[PDB]
Order: structure tokens, then sequence, then C-alpha cells
């Protein structure tokens, strides 16, 4: 749940 | 504490949002939502975690549609 959270603020950054 | 800063750094990212001040606002947006991620990581009640996991959808799903839109141009 936070790991799916953490990795869509990842791409955003990206 | 840390959930107060991200209350903060949101108020301005919405504000930024409705004044159409997209990668002002988009950069607020992710470091809200940072802030609500350390909260997140940090609680252990399953409700408070449930309903922080609706909240950040939430600011996620906006900063995804200006990303989008930024991406475009």
């Amino acid at each position: 749940m936070e790991d799916q959270l953490s990795r869509r603020l990842a791409a955003l950054r990206n | 504490p840390q959930s107060t800063a991200a209350a903060t750094v949101l108020k301005r990212a919405v504000e930024l949002d409705s004044e159409s001040r997209y990668p002002q606002a988009l950069v607020c947006y992710q470091e809200g939502i940072d802030l609500l991620l350390q909260v997140l990581k940090g609680t252990k009640d399953n409700t408070k975690r449930c309903n922080l996991r609706e909240k950040i959808s939430k600011y996620m799903d906006r900063a995804e549609n200006i990303k989008k839109y930024l991406d475009q141009e």
C-alpha cells in the first residue's frame, strides 16, 4: 500500500 | 507535527493550483504527499492508516493530472 503510493510519488518526481 | 507541516504545505499546493501556478502547485503537492507518506509509514492503527491512504490518493490524483497537463507542453 505504502509502496504503491511511494512509486506514484517517484514517478511524479521523474 | 509532521501532519501539521503536511497540512500547511498542501494548503499552499491547493492555493497555487487555484491560481493556475502549475509547476509550483505540483512541487507543493509532491512535498505535502511526501510528508503524509512519512506520517502513514509511522502509523499503526488500521483506520488511521486506511483514512490516510484516501487523503494521499486524492492529492496524488490531482498532482498526476497537473503533471500530465505540464508534460503535454
